[PDB]
């Protein structure tokens, strides 16, 4: 005889954070178009982060990232092809500097998802932080045109909120990118545009920096014939959307009462 | 089917090698098993004539003069060892692969055997070891090596698929070589016949089962051995020669996919009638076996007078009595076309399998029959010097083959390469069909010995085969997959993730057959199986498992007889069967548990599991709940079933301790659930900013009472603002009323809003205390600190 | 694949008993027929076609049962994976593209397939395929496939 | 502007790159299905928790941090994850917390680090008092997830 209702061993009951939750989701969608996930460094190169994607000093473009500035010596910041590159350190402002860095590092074509940290120099409110999470995207190759821009989106939509769900595209300017463009979803349930990220065809002198970057290295040109579309989008934003989260600070607060909230969620 | 190399190259002659040859099969769709080299005949075997035979007195032995170029003597025992005919003589000192030793001149029953003659088994070129190899008196100069006209030969073990038929003869395998570009030589059927009635009838009974029927007539037979190119030939290809006329039908069948049987005319009678066996009619079949046929077996009979008697068994195999031999002079040579399924039934129901049941099993060309009796009577009038009539006997008239619409531009796009239409019609006009039209779609009508060839898509194979499944580009495609696809994956991937989370929660997976013994339906204590096996690999394997956790409780012995485990957490998701197929996850517990390996207190059992399981949903974000409940093979004092989110979707508990013992094991522990589990979706609630209002009580009840029932009335009763509940202790004895037992619980208040008032809290523990003994329970203390 | 047909011959068939058991079909229906224990995870793909709409691309695994002989390369109990890509303009091509791919993943840059024509009553042209295995270095005979048959489809159709 | 997918085989160099990480990945999957739960802490640090913690000076700091409290770049992880427990035992009170973040720390290089915490009474029996904590509850729960990772796990002092 025995009191089987009664409690049993205490083991532990882990869980996943909202964002890796989040992210995993996304990193699938994309998965099964065809595309791959890889990271890049949180510190990173003016050079990588700015100048390679054609966002020099003194640049109006530029004011639209607020850059957390780094110093100290003794660091290593290592470059694409695990080389020792220069230029001054901050966190990255965003995950776009990776399509440089991989590009450098292999050839075309191909498909590629790269989530990861970024940060801000910004005032943290209820739907603002310094430091939160993005998805780039890049998918280099002959013939590639923004219609496959526009295709990936209208699945990425579908995959997220199902049949009756649809993407808008409207004109909007990245110094990296032109055709350059702003994307927007529809949510039936909430039943509005979310304006979800930005995109368009990689700039002609996003790749002439790869290919001058790469002589420079030894490596052959090797995007001198190929065109491209790249994307990346806010994942706190839409994290928030879909489990529903009322502050955007509730992620790093590091709460239990907050994260026990997502063990069962996949 | 064997292949044997140069026996093919005689209609297609420019064949590069046996290697290119296996290389081309494959390319047209088939593939070589095995390829073999197999005639090697030592120097110190030559051909030899049989002068004269003479038995030794005594024995049952015969003293054989042989003339070898020089005359020699040997003695033999076979009982085929006649004068007159050739043999093959191994001299003294050559070394046969049949027997190790060297072959040398010794002495028997009184006479110098100078070497010995050779069976097929000794030479080495076929199985058979009855009776001496014999060829014609004259197929070579005495004393000439025998490798000299009789080579070695390499020989291809081919595969050749139900699909084509026509393949499982030589020559159609030459029409495929022929469509890659190779020159094809069929052979000439040159026949001198002589109009003149053919002494018997035909009376085809059942035209189901004999669809295309036809007899020829040749008389005047001379029997005798076939020439050497025709044994080393039908040897090669897995058959032993009998003789001129026997095996000119197989080396025909062999050539054509189309079996044929001579008949004696001796034991035909007034004439040959195809019908179906009358029950209990007996026939000994040529392996000499005594058979009795069932009223579904076709039959090859005969007619003398009033009587019908059987004569061979239909497309299988001929009677023994028939068999043409020596003394045959004349024949009805069989060249038909059998309902294929009526081959297969008796074929099996008498456990017959043979060169002629398969191919008819598989299909013959239905008007190949024709043809193929030239190409017999042609070979017979050349190696028999058969005298043949000019008119055959036929009942049936098998219809052409229809056309065929194909459109080459169909063929390319299907394939996804981009062939020229000239190329394409070149290809069909080369494997023999016919192509009408001009385009884009055309009339195709195949031979009537591709039987595979009914469809454009049939057609649009054959250009591929023949172009080279090479040719066809790498290709991935684009598409947005149609609505009712989406998320069609969730089920897969949920059942993953489970599996996933188990083995990192710490259960290790096993895998166990789906098949159940009957018997465990009672040794386990389960209702019966409603499925069976109407052919299990054995009766313990006879019926399909309903539950998982028997095959579990199993592996766990098997595994303690082994090796010997000192603990094991395992779990198996498995198909289940009982009214509908259903998806089951079962767990299994069993040692001593956690703790640390150097000291002794520790963790397992019933409550070790339940805590595991609570962890599993708790992960899942799942309630989990376990109220006490009966199972036949669970232990009555350690036993419940499962509520996950409310519904009962299994059970949980100890093996029945008799269970245990008639298995002979130690106390084991198990669940076994329903899925899919059940899906709770996220409602996030927002946490509270306030502090949380901490009070401690303990609830007095009788032992009996479960401790589900309790807690649920607390937390009922606890009110909208409670927070957490749990058990911090159990106790029971003095001071209180023995048969009782204190309930140590944590409660826990906040307000989403704003903080709480002691009024509101100790009016809700009061909320509970009130319904608590309202309900027939005590309060140990209340307001505890 | 039809009875008393040379093709049928290629599956080994568990035959099944008993009543009170409910096969459910693709649209959840309640479908009859002679039980028994599928020899291929194929019939899924008639199951699935006749339940959705083209375009589309399905993997469907699962156990499979035959019966045989159990030594230590064969089993009467193991699994299969199936492949159903189907679509308007879906050609040889891509099949022998997607396994390319299947390859590449498995062995490497140094893998490479290969397709002999081989039969099977559901496709039509039918082929067997091998993969390049650079390390133990020899072809690996994988699985069969090919363009799904006219038949296959009207089947589905009919249903 | 039209949709459409495209296809093509991606270029050779390009294989498996994702496998880095996918392993990381399900590392975080086995720890969360092994019991640890996973917390998100800022990639900053307090440059006087050097001192407090007992860890070298930070390496590389922020010319424009938010605060200095977060004028520098983690070291280790570890600290953080020992805050957010403090934090934890102030707004609600945890009896016990089984914790692990993945997270990049700098110091001469950018590197990736797992860390982990225990805390509180325990496993065992809620009703009962004998349990399993401490360090050996730890290295338990460390001994099982390399067992699962098919690594070999050892501690020396
Ligand atoms: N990474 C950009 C968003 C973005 C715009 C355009 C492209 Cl193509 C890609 C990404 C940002 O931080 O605003
Ligand atoms: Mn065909």
């Amino acid at each position: 005889r025995v009191d089987v209702s009664l409690p049993g061993a205490s083991l532990f009951s882990g869980g996943l954070h909202p964002i890796t939750l989040m992210e995993r989701e996304l990193v699938e969608i994309f998965r099964a178009l065809g595309y791959q996930a890889v990271e890049g460094p949180e510190v990173e190169s003016e050079f990588f982060n700015f100048d390679a994607l054609n966002i020099p000093e003194h640049h109006p473009a530029r004011d639209m990232w607020d850059t957390f500035w780094l110093t100290g010596e003794g660091f290593r910041l290592e470059g694409p092809l695990g080389e020792e590159v220069e230029g001054r350190l901050l966190l990255r402002t965003h995950t776009s500097p990776m399509q440089v860095r991989y590009m450098v590092a292999h050839t075309p074509p191909f498909r590629i998802v790269v989530p990861g940290r970024v940060f801000r120099f910004e005032q943290t409110d209820a739907t603002h932080e310094a430091v939160f999470h993005q998805l780039e995207g890049l998918v280099v190759g002959e013939g590639i045109a923004m219609a496959h821009l526009k295709g990936a989106i209208y699945e990425l939509a579908q995959a997220l909120f199902g049949p009756d769900s649809k993407v808008r595209f409207q004109p909007v300017y990245f110094p990296f990118v032109e055709p350059g463009a702003q994307f927007a979803v529809w949510w039936p349930e909430g039943g509005k545009w979310l304006e979800l990220g930005g995109a368009g065809m990689v700039h002609p002198k996003v790749f002439q920096a790869v290919d001058a970057y790469r002589e420079r290295l030894g490596l052959p040109p090797a995007y001198r014939g190929v065109t491209g579309f790249a994307f990346g989008l806010g994942v706190e934003r839409l994290a928030m959307l879909r489990y529903g989260i009322p502050d955007i600070r509730y992620f790093f607060g590091g709460r239990l009462k907050f994260l026990e909230q997502f063990k069962g969620v996949l | 089917m064997r292949v044997p190399f140069s026996w093919l190259k005689a209609y297609v002659p420019e064949l590069e090698s046996p290697e290119v040859l296996e290389e081309r099969l494959a390319g047209l769709g088939f593939e070589t098993d095995r390829i073999e080299r197999v005639f090697p005949i030592p120097r110190g075997v030559v051909f030899a004539r049989v002068l004269e035979a003479h038995p030794i007195p005594g024995t049952r032995l015969k003293r054989l003069v042989l003339d070898a170029g020089r005359t020699v003597e040997v003695v033999s025992g076979a009982e085929n060892a006649r004068k007159g005919i050739g043999v093959a003589l191994a001299l003294p000192g050559t070394e046969l692969p049949g027997l190790g030793q060297k072959v040398g001149e010794r002495v028997i029953q009184g006479v110098r055997s100078f070497g010995m003659a050779l069976s097929p088994r000794e030479l080495g070129v076929g199985e058979y070891g009855g009776g001496l190899l014999e060829f014609p008196e004259d197929a070579l100069p005495p004393g000439t090596p025998l490798s000299e006209a009789w080579p070695e030969e390499v020989v291809l073990d081919l595969e050749v698929t139900p699909n084509r038929p026509d393949a499982l003869g030589l020559l159609g395998l030459a029409r495929d070589l022929h469509a890659l570009g190779y020159a094809l030589v069929e052979p000439e059927a040159a026949l001198k016949a002589e109009a003149l009635p053919l002494p018997f009838a035909l009376k085809v009974e059942d035209p189901e089962g004999a669809p295309h029927f036809t007899l020829g007539y040749a008389f005047g037979l001379r029997v005798a051995p076939s020439p050497l190119w025709m044994q080393r030939a039908l040897f090669a290809a897995g058959m032993r020669p009998i003789n001129n006329v026997v095996d000119v039908t197989n080396y025909v069948m062999l050539e054509r996919a189309q079996p044929m049987h001579a008949f004696d005319l001796r034991f035909v009678g007034e004439g040959i009638a195809v019908r179906r066996a009358r029950e209990g009619e007996r026939l000994k079949t040529l392996d000499g076996v005594e058979r009795t046929l069932h009223p579904e077996d076709l039959v090859i009979a005969g007619w003398r007078g009033e009587e019908s008697f059987p004569l061979g068994l239909a497309g299988v195999m001929g009677g023994a009595e028939s068999e043409v031999r020596e003394d045959t002079e004349a024949i009805a040579l069989e060249v038909a076309c059998f309902d294929p399924v009526s081959i297969r039934k008796t074929a099996r129901r008498h456990g017959l399998r043979t060169e002629a049941s398969h191919r008819f099993e598989r299909g013959v060309d239905p008007l190949g029959q024709v043809p193929a009796q030239r190409r017999a009577l042609s070979l017979l009038q050349a190696l028999a010097g058969a005298r043949v009539a000019e008119a055959l006997l036929e009942a049936g008239s098998p219809k052409p083959p229809e056309a065929i619409p194909f459109r080459p531009e169909y063929a390319n796009r299907l394939l996804g390469t981009s062939y020229p239409e000239a190329e394409q019609i070149a290809i069909l006009k080369r494997l023999g069909c016919r192509v009408e039209g001009e385009g884009p779609t055309y009339r195709v009508t195949p031979p009537s010995h591709r039987l595979d060839l009914r469809l454009e898509e049939d057609l649009v194979e054959e250009v591929a085969r023949i172009q080279g499944y090479e040719t066809i580009p790498l290709a991935l495609p684009a598409f947005f997959p149609a609505p009712d696809n989406r998320g069609v994956e969730a089920p897969y991937r949920k059942e993953q993730r489970l599996r996933e989370v188990l083995s990192g929660l710490g259960f290790q997976e096993v895998y166990t057959y789906s098949f159940m013994d009957p018997e465990d339906a009672r040794r386990f204590r389960l209702d019966p199986p409603r499925l069976l096996l109407l052919n299990p690999l054995a009766p313990e394997k006879a019926a399909l498992r309903t539950h998982l956790f028997p095959g579990l409780v199993r592996v766990l012995k098997e595994n303690l007889d082994l090796d010997r485990p000192e603990r094991a957490l395992l779990f198996e998701v498995g198909r289940v069967f009982r009214e509908r197929e259903e998806t089951h996850l079962a767990g299994l517990l069993f040692g001593e548990g956690v703790g640390l390996p150097w000291a002794k207190e520790r963790l397992s059992g019933y409550f070790l599991l339940k805590g595991y399981l609570e962890a599993l949903f708790a992960r899942l974000g799942l309630a989990f709940r376990v109220e006490a409940q009966a199972f036949p093979f669970l232990h009555p004092g350690v036993s419940g079933r499962v509520l996950v989110e409310g519904e009962e979707v299994g059970f949980l508990g100890a093996l029945h301790p008799e269970i245990a013992q008639e298995l002979e094991l130690p106390p084991v522990h198990l669940f076994e659930l329903r899925l899919p589990l059940p899906d709770k979706p996220l409602a996030f609630q927002d946490p509270s900013r306030h502090p949380a209002a901490f009070r401690d009580l303990a609830v007095v009840v009788p032992a009996p009472t479960p401790y589900g029932e309790v807690e649920a009335l607390v937390r009922e009763a606890a009110g909208p603002y409670l927070e957490s509940l749990a058990l911090f202790d159990l106790y029971q004895g003095p001071p209180l009323p023995e048969g009782h037992k204190s309930l140590a619980f944590h409660l826990r208040f906040r307000h989403p809003k704003r903080t709480l008032r002691d009024e509101e809290v100790e009016e809700a523990v009061s909320r509970v205390a009130e319904a608590l003994r309202a309900r027939g329970f005590g309060l140990r203390g209340l307001d505890t600190p």
